[PDB]
C-alpha cells in the first residue's frame, strides 16, 4: 500500500516561516514526480508546486514563486515545502501527492495518491477564548411541535471549538454549524438543537463549549425567558 | 494560466440516476485532463486520467470523454458511494489548474425550512454588540435565500451564513444567518426580521421580533 | 501488441515546435529497424543507443516527441546544440538516450503566400530545461516599460510564424521531426523489441 503522510502545519503569523514534510512509503520514491496541492477552507483544489523524480526540475504557482521552496530527500523518502513570507491567503490544508507515472518527466500526468493533508493557518490574530451566549427558545410558540434553542460561540481563535449538549447526553437534532471567519480575524459559530416543546418546562438544556487553545470550558444554561 | 470551468456547479440526483457533468478548458489541452472525487474531510481520489482512462478500482459505471476543450464525466447509474464533489484538472501545462468542482448530493422530497429567529441575549448586549441569529432547520434542497430587514429596510454586508453538510439520517440541510450590529445601531430600530425563500415555501416566510419583547 | 508508432509518424497534423507534442508509449512491442530502413527519412541520428540494438532492448517508457521546424534547424535537435530552437523551444539533455528522425514535409506544410500555422518561440527570459515545454503567450517585456498585454515599443509577442512558402530553399522548407527517447527506471520495462 502506497502511503503519504504530511506534517509540520500549524498557526503562523503573516510574514512567518514554516516547513512542511511528507513521508512516503510503498513505492520507489525517486521514480516519481511529487506535488503539493492545497485546499483553502471551504474552497476547491489549488496546485502549488512540483519536483521531478531526481530533483532537477521544479515549478511553482505564481502566487508562491519566490516565497516557497520544494525539495526532496531520497535517503529519507521525504518531500518538503519550505514556506517563507506567508500570507493569510496561504491558509489551507496542504496535501502532498504522487504522480501516477514512473518517469523523469512531469507533465500530462495525474496524481494517483494523496496524503490526508496538514493544516496551515496564517493569521495575525492572538489566541482568544469565545464568549458563549444563549439562543433562547421562543416563549410564543403555542404549537405542540418542536422548539429550537442553541448557543452562540462568538469571537475565538484559533480553530477549533467543540460543543456538546447536556454533557453528551443530548445528540439527536443537534446542528453545530461550521465556524465563519469574521472580518476581525476571529471565528464565530452557533450550535442549535430542536427538542419537543412539550419538554421545555421539564428538561434542562446546557451547551458545553470547549476551546483548548485558550483553555476555555464554559457551560451555558439555555432556557425560555419571561 | 489555463482556466478550467465546470457545469453544473451542483447537482441533485437519486440512486440509479444517469449523471453527466462537464468540464471546459480555456484553450486546448488535448486529452490531458483528469477527474478527482472528494468527500468531506477526505483527500481527493483519482478517478479518471488522460480524459478517459479509469483508475484501478473505479467501477465501469464511470466513464470520461473529450479532447481539446470540452470534457464530460458520465455515471451510468449513480450509487450511494458516488455522492461527492468532482473536480477536473488539466495536466497539459504548468501551472496545473483545477475546475471549481461539481457537488452531487442526495435528492429527497422537498422539505421547507422550519425558521426560528433569536434576539441578542442581554449578556451580549452588555458587551456592546448585538448578534441576531436566524435558523433554517432541516430543509431540502440546499438552495435558500435569507434576507434581513430592520424596520422594513433590507440589510446588506452585515450578515454571514453557515450551512451543515447533508444530514446522514434525513438528507436535509440546516443553515444559520447571523446579523451583527453594534449595540448603538441595534437600539436605533424596533423590528428585526429574517425573510426566507425556498422551493418548499409557496411565499417567502418571515420571522420577526420587536426589540424588547414587544 | 504493436506499439502505435504509425500514429506518430503518419499523423495528419503536427505540432508547432514551441508546443511540441509528447506521446507516451508503453505495454507494446516495437520494431525500430523497420523505421531505420525506410528511405523516407533524411535524418536518423541516435544517442546512447545503436539503431540496430534498439530491437534487443526493453524500457519503462518510450517517448515520441514530434513537431515541425525548418530544414536549417534539424541540426539543433541534438544534445549540446544552441540556437533559437534548442534554447527556447525544444531542448535535449546532454545524456540524451534516443534517436532524432526528420524528413522534408514541403508537400504538406508549405502554403502559397505563406503558412501561418507553424510557430516558434523567438524571445524568452531564460533557456529551457531539457524536455521543458513553454506554451505561454505573455508579451515579452524587453525593457523597463510595461507592455500591458500588447506588443509595442520593447514589447514583443513571443511566438513567430515560420511562413513556409513552397518556393523556399530546403533550409527554409518545413521538416517534420519525431524524437524517440527511451527511459529505464525501476518500474517494469513494458515496451520491448520483437
Ligand atoms: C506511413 O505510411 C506509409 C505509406 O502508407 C508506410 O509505408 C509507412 O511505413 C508508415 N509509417 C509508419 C511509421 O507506420
Amino acid at each position: 500500500e502506497v502511503q503519504l503522510v504530511e506534517s509540520g502545519g500549524g498557526v503562523v503569523q503573516p510574514g512567518g516561516s514554516l516547513r512542511l514534510s511528507c513521508a512516503v512509503s510503498g513505492f520507489t520514491f525517486d521514480d516519481y514526480a511529487m506535488h503539493w496541492v492545497r485546499q483553502a477552507p471551504g474552497k476547491g483544489l489549488d496546485w502549488v508546486s512540483l519536483i521531478s523524480g531526481d530533483g532537477s526540475y521544479t515549478y511553482y504557482a505564481d502566487s508562491v514563486k519566490g516565497r516557497f521552496t520544494i525539495s526532496r530527500d531520497s535517503s529519507k523518502n521525504s518531500l518538503y515545502l519550505q514556506m517563507n513570507s506567508l500570507r493569510t491567503e496561504d491558509t489551507a490544508l496542504y496535501y502532498c501527492a504522487k504522480a501516477q507515472t514512473p518517469t523523469l518527466w512531469w507533465l500530462q500526468d495525474a496524481f494517483d495518491i494523496w496524503g490526508q493533508g496538514t493544516m496551515v493557518t496564517v493569521s495575525s490574530a492572538s489566541t482568544k477564548g469565545p464568549s458563549v451566549f444563549p439562543l433562547a427558545p421562543s416563549s410564543k410558540s403555542t404549537s405542540g411541535g418542536t422548539a429550537a434553542l442553541g448557543c452562540l460561540v462568538k469571537d475565538y481563535f484559533p480553530e477549533p471549538v467543540t460543543v456538546s449538549w447536556n454533557s453528551g447526553a443530548l445528540t439527536s437534532g443537534v446542528h453545530t454549524f461550521p465556524a465563519v471567519l469574521q472580518s476581525s480575524g476571529l471565528y464565530s459559530l452557533s450550535s442549535v438543537v430542536t427538542v419537543p416543546s412539550s419538554s421545555l418546562g421539564t428538561q434542562t438544556y446546557i451547551c458545553n463549549v470547549n476551546h483548548k487553545p485558550s483553555n476555555t470550558k464554559v457551560d451555558k444554561r439555555v432556557e425560555p425567558k419571561s | 494560466d489555463i482556466q478550467m470551468t465546470q457545469s453544473p456547479s451542483s447537482l441533485s440526483a437519486s440512486v440509479g440516476d444517469r449523471v453527466t457533468i462537464t468540464c471546459r478548458a480555456s484553450q486546448s489541452i488535448s486529452n490531458y485532463l483528469n477527474w478527482y472525487q472528494q468527500k468531506p474531510g477526505k483527500a481527493p481520489k483519482l478517478l479518471i486520467y488522460v480524459a478517459s482512462s479509469l483508475q484501478s478500482g473505479v467501477p465501469s459505471r464511470f466513464s470520461g470523454s473529450g479532447s481539446g476543450t470540452d470534457f464530460t464525466l458520465t455515471i451510468s447509474s449513480l450509487q450511494p458511494e458516488d455522492f461527492a464533489t468532482y473536480y477536473c484538472q488539466q495536466s497539459y501545462s504548468t501551472p496545473f489548474t483545477f475546475g471549481p468542482g461539481t457537488k452531487v448530493d442526495i435528492k429527497r422530497t422537498v422539505a421547507a425550512p422550519s425558521v426560528f429567529i433569536f434576539p441578542p441575549s442581554d449578556e451580549q448586549l452588555k458587551s456592546g454588540t448585538a448578534s441576531v441569529v436566524c435558523l433554517l432547520n432541516n430543509f431540502y434542497p440546499r438552495e435558500a435565500k435569507v434576507q434581513w430587514k430592520v424596520d422594513n429596510a433590507l440589510q446588506s454586508g452585515n450578515s454571514q451564513e453557515s450551512v451543515t453538510e447533508q444530514d446522514s439520517k434525513d438528507s436535509t440541510y440546516s443553515l444559520s444567518s447571523t446579523l451583527t450590529l453594534s449595540k448603538a445601531d441595534y437600539e436605533k430600530h424596533k423590528v428585526y426580521a429574517c425573510e426566507v425563500t425556498h422551493q418548499g415555501l409557496s411565499s417567502p416566510v418571515t420571522k420577526s421580533f420587536n426589540r424588547g419583547e414587544c | 501488441n504493436l506499439c502505435p508508432f504509425g500514429e506518430v509518424f503518419n499523423a495528419t497534423r503536427f505540432a508547432s515546435v514551441y508546443a511540441w507534442n509528447r506521446k507516451r508509449i508503453s505495454n507494446c512491442v516495437a520494431d525500430y529497424s523497420v523505421l531505420y530502413n525506410s528511405a523516407s527519412f533524411s535524418t536518423f541520428k541516435c544517442y546512447g543507443v545503436s539503431p540496430t540494438k534498439l530491437n534487443d532492448l526493453c524500457f519503462t517508457n518510450v517517448y515520441a516527441d514530434s513537431f515541425v521546424i525548418r530544414g536549417d534547424e534539424v541540426r539543433q535537435i541534438a544534445p549540446g546544440q544552441t540556437g533559437k530552437i534548442a534554447d527556447y523551444n525544444y531542448k535535449l539533455p546532454d545524456d540524451f538516450t534516443g534517436c532524432v528522425i526528420a524528413w522534408n514535409s514541403n508537400n504538406l506544410d508549405s502554403k502559397v503566400g505563406g503558412n501561418y500555422n507553424y510557430l516558434y518561440r523567438l524571445f524568452r527570459k531564460s533557456n529551457l530545461k531539457p524536455f521543458e515545454r513553454d506554451i505561454s503567450t505573455e508579451i515579452y517585456q524587453a525593457g523597463s516599460t510595461p507592455c500591458n498585454g500588447v506588443e509595442g515599443f520593447n514589447c514583443y509577442f513571443p511566438l513567430q510564424s515560420y511562413g513556409f512558402q513552397p518556393t523556399n530553399g530546403v533550409g527554409y522548407q518545413p521538416y517534420r521531426v519525431v524524437v524517440l527517447s527511451f527511459e529505464l527506471l525501476h518500474a517494469p520495462a513494458t515496451v520491448c523489441g520483437p
